[PDB]
Formats: C-alpha cells, sequence, structure tokens
DNA sequence: TAAAATTTATCAAAAAGAGTATTGACTTAAAGTCTAACCTATAGGATACTTACGACACGGCG
DNA sequence: CGCCGTGTCCCTATAGGTTAGACTTTAAGTCAATACTCTTTTTGATAAATTTTA
C-alpha cells in the first residue's frame, strides 16, 4: 500500500545569507525562567506568550496589560445557591448549631 | 511496506538545481532591464513576486512600460534558441 | 546532538532527571488530541502541535503568514509556530508536567528490584506501597512521645475502666435477669430443664457479651501496645489505626502514602551512611547477611560512584518522542494508521488530566488515589506493556507496542534493522555459467546494469550531447533508446560490482567482479567461483550490488577482486581449483594408455623405432592426422619447458635456462600439452592429474609464483578442461552400468547366514536384541564382499569409475548402490532395519524396500535443514566472542609459545611425518631456534616456516619446534602479526590491519551444515557446540590426578576406581562410575597396577575442560580444546588450520576468577580481565601492599561475550532490557571501538582500512614527477 | 582583344519596431468588507436502580 | 549447608465560531490612441569584378 503523512515537502537552498531579520524577544514564566522567541522586525510583539515551558509567561519588558480574569467555572455554591434561597439555609444552620452545642454543653 | 509518498526523488531534486542553473544563464541573456522585470515578475530574487506597480515604482516608470516590457521578453523567450533548452523541465 | 558528526566517540547512558526533562521538551503537550476530524491539520497544545513540535509543511507557519525561506528562525507572533525546516517534527521532543509524582517500570519490578535494594525493601512489599496501598512514616522525634506515652496509658486505664464499668453492668443486668429466671422458672412449674433453658441462655448472653467486652478490650491492647511501638520508616496498612494515630497524635512525625512519600524518602537517603554500613556488613558480617549486603552493596556504590542520585526512578515531568517516530500515515482511501504509541500516549494524558481535575474538585482519598495509582499503571504501561500486570490490549486483543517492545527482543531495534538494511543501487538475478569469462570478470544482463548505473549513463550521454539536459537524458535511458547501450559500455568497463550469494556463510560471499555487459537475463557467472559461492546452477539467485565511492571501488578492485582471493581463509587450499567437470577433462588428457596408437617401441632390425618426433608441433600435427593418440608414450624433444629436477641436475647440473636448451623426454603428448599450461619457471610434472595433484600444483604455485601469474593458470587449466572434457566420452548408459556376475552366489552365502542366525533365535538360545546385531552384522559383511567384487569387476575406462577414482565427484558407494546392494538402511529412531535392502537402483527396487529407502532420505533431508540452523546460531556466536581480535602490532616481541609434535618417531625409528601437519605446524612463526646434536642452527627465529623449511628440518632430523600462537601473543589488545603467522588467504604475513577474529569465527563455523552424526559420547556438531560451550560432557568420564599406580576393583555392579600416590597422601578414590561405560585403551586396556599419568583420563570417553583446567593449567586446557574440536573435524575430512581454534580458545581464557578480595574493589567469585587483574596488583602493591588472589577460569563463549565491556553491544546480543538498565545505573561509557558497536552508529570500523594507521595516510605527488609536471 | 552583360558594394528612403513612453480607458482580481447564515462547543435534563470480566533464580524446607 | 517447588523470562437552549455569499470599493492588469527619436532592417536603386561574343 501507499500512504503518506498529509504535508508537503520543498526543495529549495537553504540560503544562510539573505534572510529577514529577526528579533528576539524574552518572556518571563510565572517561576521566572527566561525562554527566546525569535520576532521579526516588522512585528508588533504580543505582550504574553506561552513559552516552551508551557506555562504563560509575559515579556520581560515592562507592558502588564491588564490580567484579563475570566469568570469563575459554576462552583458546588452556584448550583445549591439557586435552588435554595439563604434564609432557608439558616433555620437548617442553626438546627446544626444547636445540636452541636448541646453536644459541646453536655 | 508504506511508500511515503512525499520524499526527495532524488532525481527531482538535482532536476530543480540543474533548471536553476540554466534558467539563470537564459535569463542572463535577457537585458538589465528584461532580466530584471523577469526576476522581480516572478520573485526569483527573494521568492517575494513583485507585482507591476512596484517594479515601475522601483526603476521610477509606469506599469504599461512594465507590462511592455514583461510581453517583449516573454516573446523574446519563447523564441526556440533560449527555450528548447528549458522545455524539458516541464 | 541537535548538530552531529562523525565523530563521535563515548556513547554514555545514564538516568534522566526531570530537570533534565523541562530543559529537552520543546513544548508541553497537554490535550489528547491527534488531528482535527474535519480539516485534518494538527490541533494546539496537543500531541501534534506544530508550535510545540515543529511544522509540518517546509518553511510554513500554521497561518500561513510566513510561507517562504526568507523568513526562517523567526516565530510568526500570531498561530506561534517556528518557521523552520520540517524534519524537526524528527526531533524536537515535549514534556508533561505532572501533577503528582510517578515512578518507573524499569528500575522497580525489572528483576531484581533496583529501588528494593535502594532503600531497602522486598519488591513484592514496595508494589505496595507505589500502587498506593500502604502509608509510609517518613520521619519522627518521640522525645516528648515517651511522657506522652504516661498520659495515654492513664487515659487507656480510665478507656479500659469505662469499658469495665460496661462490663460490670452487663454482669449485674444479666445476673438480674437470671434470677427473674430463677423466680420464673423455680417459681412455676416448667421443666426442669426448660426452667432453667432460660438459665443457661441469660449465662450463654454473659459469655459472648464477656467475650464482645474482651474483645474490645484486646483491640484498645493492640492500639496501646501498637503506639508505644510506633517507629520511622516501615510499611504499615490497617488505615484506620493509622487515622486514630494521626488525630490523636498529629504533632511528633509526618507520614505519607504514594510516590510523593517515596521521593521523599530518597531525599532522606543517604548513600553514604548506608554504604558504610554495608562495607561494614560485608567487611564482618558472614552467611546471608554479607551476600544480602553484597547485592546490596553493588546498586548502592553504583549510585555513589556515578553520583546520579537515584531520584530518576520517581518519574515528574515524563517526556513525549517526537511525532514523526510514531507517525499517523494516511493509507490512501482515508484508513488513518496510528502507530500504536499514539493511544498509549493518549491513555497516559486522558488519565493525568482527569487526576488534575479530580484533585482540583477535591475528592475523596479513595478516587484520588484510584487515579494516581492509574497514572501509575499507565505510565508503567507505555514503557513497557506485559509488564507488572496483564498486558494492555487493544482490537483484535493484539497487545499494544510500547517503547521497550521497540528496543527489546528480536523486533527491537537492538535486534532488527540494526543489523540489516535494504540498501539503494542494488539488483538481483538468477545464475547461469559461463565458460567464457575471465576469473575477474562476470556478465551483467543489459536490462539490470541500466537501471544500476543510470546516474552514470545519464551524466555520461549528457556530457556527449545526446540530451539537452539531464530530464532529457533520463527519459531517453528509460526508454533504452539505441545510444544508451553504446554509452553504457563506456561506463561500465573497469568498474567492480560486488556479487553476493545467500547465505554468505563464509568471507568469499561477496566478491567484486569488473562487470561485461551480456544479453539475456541471467547473471552469467564465471564457473570457478561457485566452490567458493557454494552456488549449483538448480536455480540459484545472486544479488548485485555497487560500490560508489573512490575508496569503496579501489577496495574490490584490490581486496575483493577475485583473481586475488584464490585461496581458502581457513586452511590456505585453492578454491579457484578446477572442480567436477574440468578435472575429468584434465585427467582424460593426462592418463596414459599402454597398448596405444603410436606408442614409443624401440623394436629394430627390421624398422626403426617410429616413437620419436622433433618437437611438440610436429606431434600435435601426427595427432590430427590419425596417427598419434592423446595417450600415448613416446619421446619428445622439448625446448620450452622445464625438465623436472633430475633431469635438470643431470644433463644441466646446475644452470639450465629452458627457453633455449632442448631436452628429450619419454612422455605422452597429453602432458606436454597440459605442462604448456603452466608457466615457464615451473618444472616438467608427468604425471596423471588426480585432483589432489591439482590441489598441489596450484598450492606450489600459488605459494612461490605472484597472484596474477596464478589467475592466468588457473584460467588456462579452466579452458583446456572444458575443451577436454568434452573428448573424455564420459556418458551414462545402461549398458555402462554392469552387474558383477557373482553377485548372487555372495547373496546366498550370506542368506544362509541370516537364515540361521534367525533359526538360532527362533530356537531360543538368544535374545531379540542379539540376532538383529548378528543380522546387521551379517550383512554388512555381505555389502563389503559385493562392494569388493564389483570394484574389481569394472575396467578403468568405465566413465562411471572414470568420474570417481579421478576424485571430479562422487565416493565409490555411490556406485556400489548404482550397482550391486543398497545395504542396510536405516530406522527413523537410527537403527538399521535387519532386512535389509537387496536390489540395485539398476535392478530397481521392490515397494517395501523402497518404503524403507524413503523412511531414511525424509529424515536425512529435515536433518540437513535443522543442521543448516543450528550451523548459524554456532557462527553467530563464535562471531561474538572474537569480535575483538584485530591485528594490532607488527610484533609483541616474546618469546613464549606452544610446541608442534611435527612428525613424531618411529619405533624402529625414521621421522615419520605426522598426518596433520598441514593443519597444525605451516603458516606459523618459531620464536626459537632449530639446532641438533649440538649442530649448527637450521631455521631461525621469526620465519614463515612452509614447506621447503619444513622439508629441511625433517631431513635435518628433528621432531620438536617451539613455535609462535596467538594463544601467548603479549599484546595488550587483540593479538600481534608475528604470533598470527602467515595469513592463509594470501600467502604473505598477516596485515597489521585484519580482523583475524571474524575470520577465524566464520572458517569454523563455516563447514557445518555437512557435519553428520553417528551410529553415549556426543560425535558431530552437538559436540563442537558443547565445546565451544564449556558444559559439561554429555558423557562425563574421570581424570587422573595424580601419578602412581591404580588401585582398581569391580564393586557392586559398577566400579571402584582409587588412586595410588606417589606423594599425594590422601587417595582420590572414584567410586560411582557405571557399568555401562568402558575402561580406557591405550598403545592394550587398563590393567591394574599400570602407572598413569598426572591428567591420564581414566574411562574411555571425554573429560569436562573446567577440571582439565583446575589440574593441568591453561595449556593442558588450550591443547585439549583444540585436540578436541580437530579431532571432530578431521573425522569429516575438513581442513581447518588450528590457528582460528586458537583465536577463539585465547578469547575463552580471558578472565580470572577472584577467590579472596585482597583490600581492593573485587568483589570474591566475580570474573575480571587478566590484564585488568594485574594492572591493579602493580598499582596496588604500593600504598600498602596486599595481593588479590586470582584463579584461571574457563568460559564458555556465550558467557565470555556476556561480559563484554559496552552496553551497545551488550544490549544488541540479547536481554536488551537488563543489559540497558544496569548500564544505566551504573553510568556506562561505551567507547566506541568494537567492530559491532561502529556498524551501529554508522562511523568507520576499527578494522581493515579504518585504523588511523591507514585512514590518515597522506597522498601526494614525489617532487620529482611534480616538477616534471 | 575590347565591349555588353550578369552579380558584389554602397547608400535613400521608408519604416519599423526598438528604445520608450505618455496618457487615458477599461477590466478584473481581489479584496476588503458587510451581511447572512449555518456548523460546532457547550451544558442541562428528576420514582427507583448500589461490588465484572528450559533454564535460571527465589523462597521453603530439611 | 543441600534438596526441592515454584516464579519468571433520546432532546432543547446558549454561545461562539465559521464560512459563504455577495456589494463597493480598491489595487493590480490589460487595451488602445498618439508620439518621439533613433539604430537598424529591408527592400530598392545606382556603381564596379567576372563571362559572352566577332
Ligand atoms: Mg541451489
Ligand atoms: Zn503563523
Ligand atoms: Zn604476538
Amino acid at each position: 500500500l501507499r500512504g503518506s503523512r498529509l504535508g508537503a515537502v520543498s526543495y529549495e537552498t537553504d540560503r544562510n545569507h539573505d534572510l529577514a531579520p529577526r528579533q528576539i524577544a524574552r518572556y518571563r514564566t510565572d517561576n521566572g525562567e527566561e525562554f527566546e522567541v525569535p520576532f521579526a522586525d516588522d512585528a508588533e510583539i504580543p505582550g504574553t506568550w506561552l513559552c516552551r515551558n508551557g506555562m504563560e509567561g509575559t515579556l520581560i519588558e515592562g507592558d502588564l496589560p491588564e490580567p484579563k480574569k475570566v469568570k469563575p467555572p459554576r462552583t458546588h455554591w452556584d448550583m445549591l445557591l439557586e435552588r435554595r434561597s439563604i434564609e432557608e439555609l439558616e433555620e437548617l444552620l442553626k438546627e446544626r448549631l444547636e445540636l452541636i452545642r448541646s453536644r459541646r454543653r453536655g | 511496506f508504506i511508500e511515503d509518498s512525499e520524499a526527495v526523488v532524488a532525481v527531482d531534486a538535482v532536476s530543480f538545481t540543474l533548471l536553476q542553473d540554466q534558467l539563470q544563464s537564459v535569463l542572463d541573456t535577457l537585458s538589465e532591464r528584461e532580466a530584471g522585470v523577469v526576476r522581480l515578475r516572478f520573485g526569483l530574487t527573494d521568492g517575494q513576486p513583485r507585482t507591476l506597480d512596484e517594479i515601475g515604482q522601483v526603476y521610477g516608470v509606469t506599469r504599461e512600460r512594465i507590462r511592455q516590457i514583461e510581453s517583449k521578453t516573454m516573446s523574446k523567450l519563447r523564441h526556440p534558441s533560449r527555450s528548447q533548452v528549458l522545455r524539458d523541465y516541464l | 546532538a541537535m548538530l552531529d558528526v562523525n565523530f563521535f566517540d563515548e556513547l554514555r547512558i545514564g538516568l534522566a532527571t526531570a530537570e533534565d526533562i523541562r530543559q529537552w521538551s520543546y513544548g508541553e503537550v497537554k490535550k489528547p488530541e491527534t488531528i482535527n476530524y474535519r480539516t485534518l491539520k494538527p490541533e494546539k497544545d496537543g500531541l501534534f502541535c506544530e508550535k510545540i513540535f515543529g511544522p509540518t509543511r517546509d518553511w510554513e507557519c500554521y497561518c500561513g503568514k510566513y510561507k517562504r525561506v526568507r523568513f526562517k528562525g523567526i516565530i510568526c507572533e500570531r498561530c506561534g509556530v517556528e518557521v523552520t525546516r520540517a524534519k524537526v517534527r524528527r526531533e524536537r521532543m515535549g514534556h508533561i508536567e505532572l501533577a503528582a509524582p510517578v515512578t518507573h517500570i524499569w528500575y522497580f519490578k525489572g528483576v531484581p528490584s533496583r529501588l528494593g535494594y535502594l532503600l531497602d525493601l522486598a519488591p513484592k512489599d514496595l508494589e505496595k506501597i507505589i500502587y498506593f496501598a500502604a502509608y509510609v512514616i517518613t520521619s519522627v522525634d518521640e522525645e516528648m512521645r515517651h511522657n506522652e506515652l504516661s498520659t495515654l496509658e492513664a487515659e487507656m486505664a480510665v478507656e479500659r475502666k469505662a469499658v469495665e464499668d460496661q462490663r460490670d453492668g452487663e454482669l449485674e443486668a444479666r445476673a438480674q435477669k437470671l434470677e427473674a429466671d430463677l423466680a420464673e422458672l423455680e417459681a412455676e412449674g416448667a421443666k426442669a430443664d426448660a426452667r432453667r433453658k432460660v438459665r443457661d441462655g441469660g449465662e450463654r448472653e454473659m459469655r459472648q457479651i464477656r467475650d464482645r467486652a474482651q474483645r474490645e478490650l484486646d483491640r484498645l491492647e493492640d492500639i496501646w501496645s501498637t503506639f508505644t511501638k510506633l517507629a520511622p520508616k516501615q510499611l504499615i496498612v490497617d488505615e484506620n489505626l493509622y487515622r486514630e494515630l494521626v488525630d490523636r497524635y498529629g504533632e511528633y512525625f509526618t507520614g505519607a502514602m504514594g510516590a510523593e512519600s517515596i521521593q521523599k524518602l530518597i531525599e532522606n537517603f543517604d548513600i553514604d551512611a548506608e554504604a558504610e554500613s554495608l562495607r561494614d556488613v560485608i567487611r564482618n558480617g558472614k552467611g546471608q547477611k554479607k551476600l544480602r549486603a553484597l547485592k546490596r552493596l553493588k546498586v548502592v556504590a553504583a549510585f555513589q560512584q556515578s553520583g546520579n542520585s537515584p531520584m530518576g526512578m520517581v518519574l515528574d515531568a515524563v517526556p513525549v518522542i517526537p511525532p514523526e517516530l510514531r507517525p499517523m500515515v494516511q493509507l490512501d482511501g482515508g484508513r488513518f494508521a496510528t502507530s500504536d504509541l499514539n493511544d498509549l500516549y493518549r491513555r497516559v494524558i486522558n488519565r493525568n488530566n482527569r487526576l488534575k481535575r479530580l484533585i482540583d474538585l477535591g475528592a475523596p482519598e479513595i478516587i484520588v488515589n484510584n487515579e494516581k495509582r492509574m497514572l501509575q499503571e499507565s505510565v508503567d504501561a507505555l514503557f513497557d506493556n506485559g509488564r507488572r500486570g496483564r498486558p494492555v490490549t487493544g482490537p483484535g486483543n493484539r497487545p499494544l507496542k510500547s517503547l521497550s517492545d521497540l528496543l527489546k527482543g528480536k523486533q527491537g531495534r537492538f535486534r532488527q534493522n540494526l543489523l540489516g538494511k535494504r540498501v539503494d543501487y542494488s539488483g538481483r538475478s538468477v545464475i547461469v555459467v559461463g565458460p567464457q569469462l575471465k576469473l575477474h570478470q562476470c556478465g551483467l544482463p543489459k536490462l539490470m546494469a541500466l537501471e544500476l548505473f543510470k546516474p552514470f549513463v545519464m551524466k555520461r550521454l549528457v556530457d556527449l550531447n545526446h540530451a539537452q539536459n539531464i530530464k532529457s537524458a533520463k527519459r531517453m535511458v528509460e526508454r533504452q533508446r539505441p545510444q544508451v547501450w553504446d554509452v553504457l559500455e563506456e561506463v561500465i568497463a573497469e568498474h567492480p560490482v560486488l556479487l553476493n550469494r545467500a547465505p554468505t556463510l563464509h568471507r568469499l560471499g561477496i566478491q567484486a567482479f569488473e562487470p561485461m555487459l551480456v544479453e539475456g537475463k541471467a547473471i552469467q557467472l564465471h564457473p570457478l567461483v561457485c566452490e567458493a559461492f557454494n552456488a549449483d546452477f538448480d536455480g540459484d539467485q545472486m544479488a548485485v550490488h555497487l560500490p560508489l565511492s573512490a575508496e569503496a571501488q579501489a577496495e574490490a578492485r584490490i581486496l575483493m577482486l577475485s583473481s586475488n582471493n584464490i585461496l581458502s581463509p581457513a586452511s590456505g587450499r585453492p578454491l579457484a581449483m578446477p572442480r567436477l567437470d574440468m578435472v575429468t577433462g584434465l585427467y582424460y588428457l593426462t592418463t596414459e594408455v599402454p597398448g596405444d596408437t603410436g606408442e614409443y617401441q624401440p623394436a629394430s632390425g627390421d624398422h626403426p623405432e617410429t616413437g620419436v618426433y622433433s618437437s611438440p608441433a610436429e606431434a600435435i600435427m601426427a595427432a590430427d592426422r590419425g596417427v598419434l593418440s592423446v595417450r600415448a608414450k613416446i619421446k619428445v624433444r622439448l625446448t620450452q619447458l622445464r625438465p623436472p629436477v633430475e633431469i635438470e641436475a643431470e644433463l644441466f647440473g646446475h644452470s639450465g635456462w629452458q627457453p633455449g636448451d632442448a631436452w628429450m623426454a619419454e612422455t605422452t603428448l597429453g602432458r606436454v600439452m597440459f605442462n604448456e599450461l603452466l608457466p615457464l619457471g615451473y618444472p616438467f610434472v608427468n604425471k596423471q592429474m588426480h585432483k589432489k595433484v591439482q590441489a598441489a600444483i596450484i598450492n606450489d604455485l600459488a605459494e612461490r609464483y605472484p597472484m596474477i601469474v596464478v589467475a592466468q593458470t588457473v584460467d588456462k587449466l579452466k579452458d583446456a578442461g572444458f575443451y577436454w572434457a568434452t573428448r573424455s566420452g564420459v556418458t551414462v548408459s545402461m549398458a555402462d552400468v554392469l552387474v558383477p556376475p557373482r553377485k548372487k552366489e555372495i547373496l546366498d552365502h550370506y542368506e544362509e547366514r541370516a537364515d540361521k542366525v534367525e533359526k538360532q533365535f527362533q530356537r531360543g538360545a538368544l535374545n531379540h536384541d542379539e540376532r538383529n546385531e548378528a543380522l546387521v552384522e551379517i550383512w554388512k559383511e555381505a555389502t563389503d564382499e559385493v562392494g569388493q567384487a564389483l570394484r574389481e569387476h569394472y575396467p578403468d575406462d568405465n566413465p562411471i569409475i572414470t568420474i570417481v577414482d579421478s576424485g571430479a565427484t562422487g565416493n565409490f558407494t555411490q556406485t556400489r548402490t548404482l550397482a550391486g546392494m543398497k545395504g542396510l538402511v536405516t530406522n527413523p529412531k537410527g537403527e538399521f532395519i535387519p532386512r535389509p535392502v537387496k536390489s540395485s537402483f539398476r535392478e530397481g527396487l521392490t515397494v517395501l524396500e523402497y518404503f524403507i529407502n524413503t523412511h531414511g532420505a525424509r529424515k536425512g533431508l529435515a536433518d540437513t535443514a535443522l543442521r543448516t540452523a543450528d550451523s548459524g546460531y554456532l557462527t553467530r556466536r563464535l562471531v561474538d566472542v572474537s569480535q575483538d581480535v584485530i591485528v594490532r602490532e607488527h610484533d609483541c616481541q616474546t618469546e613464549r609459545g606452544i610446541v608442534v609434535e611435527l612428525a613424531e618417531r618411529a619405533p624402529d625409528g625414521t621421522l615419520i611425518r605426522d598426518p596433520y601437519i598441514e593443519t597444525s605446524a605451516y603458516a606459523r612463526t618459531l620464536g626459537t631456534d632449530a639446532v641438533d646434536e649440538a649442530g649448527n642452527v637450521i631455521v631461525e627465529r621469526g620465519q614463515d616456516l612452509g614447506d621447503p623449511e619444513i622439508d629441511a628440518l625433517l631431513a635435518a632430523g628433528i621432531t620438536q619446534v617451539k613455535v609462535r600462537s596467538v594463544l601467548t601473543c603479549a599484546t595488550s589488545t587483540g593479538v600481534c602479526a608475528t604470533c598470527y603467522g602467515r595469513s592463509m588467504a594470501t600467502g604473505k604475513l598477516v596485515d597489521i590491519g585484519e580482523a583475524v577474529g571474524i575470520v577465524a569465527a566464520q572458517s569454523i563455523g563455516e563447514p557445518g551444515t555437512q557435519l553428520t552424526m553417528r551410529t553415549d559420547i556426543t560425535g558431530g556438531l552437538p559436540r563442537v557446540q558443547e565445546l565451544f560451550e564449556a558444559r559439561v560432557p554429555r558423557g562425563k568420564a574421570p581424570i587422573a590426578d595424580v601419578t602412581g599406580r591404580v588401585r582398581l576393583e569391580d564393586g557392586e555392579r559398577f566400579y571402584k576406581i582409587t588412586i595410588v600416590p606417589d606423594d599425594g597422601g590422601e587417595e582420590v578414590v572414584y567410586d560411582k562410575i557405571s557399568k555401562r561405560q568402558r575402561l580406557r585403551v591405550f598403545k592394550r586396556v587398563l590393567s591394574d597396577g599400570d602407572h598413569v599419568e598426572v591428567g591420564q583420563q581414566l574411562m574411555e570417553g571425554s573429560a569436562d575442560p573446567h577440571e582439565v583446567l583446575r589440574v593441568q593449567g591453561p595449556r593442558e586446557v588450550q591443547i585439549h580444546l583444540v585436540r578436541e574440536v580437530q579431532e571432530v573435524y578431521r573425522a569429516q575430512g575438513v581442513s581447518i588450520h588450528d590457528k582460528h581454534i586458537e583465536v577463539i580458545v585465547r578469547q575463552m581464557l580471558r578472565r580470572v576468577t577472584i577467590i579472596d578480595s585482597g583490600s581492593t574493589e573485587f568483589l570474591p567469585g566475580s570474573l575480571i580481565d587478566r590484564a585488568e587483574f594485574e594492572a591493579e596488583n602493580r598499582r596496588v602493591v604500593a600504598e600498602g601492599g596486599e595481593p588479590a588472589a586470582g584463579r584461571p577460569v574457563l568460559m564458555g563463549i556465550t558467557k565470555a561475550s556476556l561480559a563484554t565491556d559496552s552496553w551497545l553491544s551488550a544490549a544488541s546480543f540479547q536481554e536488551t532490557t537488563r543489559v540497558l538498565t544496569d548500564a544505566a545505573i551504573n553510568c556506562r561509557s561505551d567507547k566506541l571501538n568494537g567492530l559491532k558497536e561502529n556498524v551501529i552508529i554508522g562511523k568507520l570500523i576499527p578494522a581493515g582500512t579504518g585504523i588511523n594507521r591507514y585512514r590518515n595516510i597522506a597522498v601526494q605527488p614525489t617532487e620529482e614527477a611534480r616538477a616534471a609536471a
């Protein structure tokens, strides 16, 4: 049988002289390791980047352009709070409170 | 038993190198303006295909003149003298 | 590395730390995604992500912004894929940051458990700790636990007293209920038992209730005893106890469960202190403790000396193999093809993701521990599938292919494609015989030389202006356009083509021929290389390769060209010798017929002699006319042939030079025509060219003349042989197969005896086996008699007997079976059928007789197949053992050496030549000199010792020469040259690059196959195998220990032999020697009171080389092994020179065993190389003197190979897992210096033209010719 | 033995397209963009069900 | 320290994202009229070396 990994091949000389000049950019990770990322000259350098370590790393250059935090994953508290009201959990809390403190005073 | 139908064909790569050489010589037969217009029009110098307006800008003429030089050069290369040499690669 | 060269000089294994892992990886895979389902492009942060692993398309990033070379080395700022070449996906790796630690499966479960020794725990115990089934205490203080104990035994007394308050509450309550039983039993009128059945019920209630109270009190006593005896670094079960212990004693200690706790254990493991304690134990301990310390001492110091900090066993961040090595090929049609490493990696990634999720949620300990267990299980599965449980399987219940199954067994790289490789510029075809080629030339079908040289012919017919460019040339060549052929001859001339056959049993399976374009489609092979290739023409096929580089074609033209490799590597006999048909031709050419046409008779008186001929030209003219037969005796007058030595010394004395001189000779015309083939310098022969005579002639002519003369002479002999084989009239017709007239009388005479034996059996005079034996012997006698009558019946010009007695082919037994009697035919089991067959194949057999013949022949065919299969194994082992015997120095300058028997003495007194001198004395270099009767020196030190000097020695009258050998060469790494003596292939001294170990292994294990068995001593190929394996002989027989007379006694149903010492004090007693054996016969049988040697063999049989080593030193065992193997090979009549067996035996006797450690580094029972042993003793005699006591050991070839230093070859041998893991544990460093480690990594092998004495030679035009230029 | 005649030299003129543009005009290729619309990722659903498919080496025993 | 056995090699509702589909711009392409001067071609139109004729 004849198969090939879906892809392509080029046949051109790998000229090592006449290329597009690069520009190495530093991206500090949360632990602080530095991972070089070569970029072209006329190229908008991003503030953040997924580094070689695999964790998000920000530019060594001072940018700090807002964390851009997302909404939290629905919690167990969220899934409980809808079906039940605060004051309604209040009476149950007092029942357990009196139970345990009756044990305490005993 | 799986032939990789993407591998270097050996003869294809060397043939492409020979084509590069022969085409370079033939284009060098063209005049300076002619060689420049062809190389830029087909991106033989950097891999970037320049178009008529860019070529007329870097030579400081109008794109109609560039297209005319283009047609003239193509017709000249169609001449069997410098054509039959490169026919086989196609 | 990332960038590689051919200067690789050290392959160093060693466990890898996760710190080294997250610095290998060029990214991190986190999603178990292979390729998008709809667009078929790799995913981001998946197992094929181009950002992590590099582009799938040459110089294109993912989103397509940068798509050309001019943008290289840069990273596109939006899709993040570094634009570069698309083979980095072969080499860039990933890693996986695990959420919890995990351990290996190789350094833990593989026997012996390296971790199990390391932390001092048994394997099964650890298999409960690293699969989350037992806690572990990591540290403890307990100082204040001493005082806290007192408080808690007080609280324990309080608790147990409350328990007893409950218990006497039970006593009191049931006592009241029991007096209620009294008051409702005695008061009432119930049955005396019934009224007390409630009594018994209450008392039983108190019995079981005090059982309750007692059992819980024992529980509390147990928990208290446990807290008092709480101690660290141990294995504990009953998680419930652990909970109660923690939540009441949360301070004072830390204890955890699983791979993180063991990480801490290794963290808190000090190899130093443990190692000192282990040294103390092995130094002062004894028995089992000392040995257990030894094995533990090994691995702990191994880690100490490697300084590798065993953390490599707890595998944190796990590295991901590059995508291309685990391809997702799409077979046309959309059917994708995984590699089964995709699936295992996906499993591990899924389980890690789910574990991370569960950890975030905070699932109960059950779920988190189960998922950690499943992570561990899947990591273990990926690094090896089938270990630590049943295999992880998939569709069709086929086990998967873990990384290990790619590097183990027979299908791993280390036992596969790193052995053999398909090669381009190659072809094969069926072969035919060409009796027109010269020895160097060969045929080559045109339709196979136009598709091997296609680049050469392409270039050439571009250079000659037949094509405008290369593409036109390719199309033209592919269409076989008329003028391609004319160029093809030009590109072929003087360009070798290696012609290999399979199996390549020995070194001459590959030879280089200059191709000669011939038509047809069958490779025309020269007929004189059929013996080397073992190539009949029943449809054999051969593979044509093609050397390319200047070095390769020079190699073929100089080293492997057929004309140069005439002689065999084993015994030096020629293999271009004219065989089969050519020998018959030359026989018929040189045989002499008395009473033939045109003889020389001196009869006179009436007419002259009519036998003289003035010249061989006149003789040929008279032969064309029907006067002279070619085989009549005549007197020619020769002027261009050298007379034999006697006639030269007669007619000319000293300096008869032939080209002008004339001399007469009474010979046949055939012999003159034959000696015209041989060169001028060679004397006249004048014999009858039996095959052995031609062997001797070519051997002499190759030992004294250059090689080109040998090749041309052999070619001439071939031509003459065929031309006169056609004329010999050797045909086969049934009128030409004559039966013996006296056969029926012989058969009746032996039939009467068979009848009588059968009658004596029928009357009960002898049992069933004895009559079979008698019939077997009678019919053997009948076979001998029929064969003898047949032999004396035939004439000499009978073609069948002419073919046989020529030595062309076939023994006499086949003639005996063609005409006469077939004889005895074997059982399927091996015995002889007592019938027996009494009809020749000319007379035609009857039905049953043919059936029995079928028994025999079918068993024979199956046995031959299996025997070939086994010969293969022996050759492989011998090559493994002797891969490192390569000639380094010109001269070791040693003086030791073996002695040679060399024509033992006759009883009457002469020098009868020892028959096996050509294998044991020739091609050797003397260390001493030959002097006799205080006379002059005869042969000086260091001479090749060929035939003329052996003749001189036997003429001067000596019998023993002390000659060098590869056994006592004093060079460090391999033999010197003068020890190896003459290279049997060249005829000159061996070179300084030869891989004589491989030549020896091939020459020993090549002539197997044709090695039969016999009718309980093993006597064939298995005997040789057990000799080289150094087994204890199947038929072990006793060997003496000291001289003196023998104490012989025949005990109860078997023997009793003892040796009387002459000073050996204690008598050595051999009691259990069976009655089935026989006593040794020599010179007479072993009689009582006979004086035995130090190592005389008691029983005729064979002895174990270990015992003869221990008794009679290394020399004796070397001689014993050489003699014993050559006894087998002489029995089959195969010529093998002893130096090959000596190379192998020298490889056997390298190491020594340590019985006393001295005080330096050497474990008792361990085996170490002799050179290292002596160097260590030289070092340690200083700095305080103590010797390590060493004893020589004899180990089999297999064991000898097992102790190779290089982990690479060691793993390539077998047991890959164990080799790699131990090499890793010890940070082994191979130096890439063998001829097997350097055939893997592709660099230049250190043998032949690879060593730096030859690979770095400088070639420059000489100043004189350069100036003339 | 010398002209009347049949073919190599030189321009005259036109031109002819090259050496060269321009300009305007028309075109389309694309392409940028707006809108439309159609997969695809994502989550959420209420009686009650509760454990599947021959040799080499170490440990026990004597 | 020897002897042995056995272990192991069905649906809805949200939301995003995707492409497809097509209109009003571009921006790049191709056509055609004139135009200007100029080396060279090309066919034309007169002079001079080789052959006919009396
Ligand atoms: Mg065959
Ligand atoms: Zn990109
Ligand atoms: Zn030596």
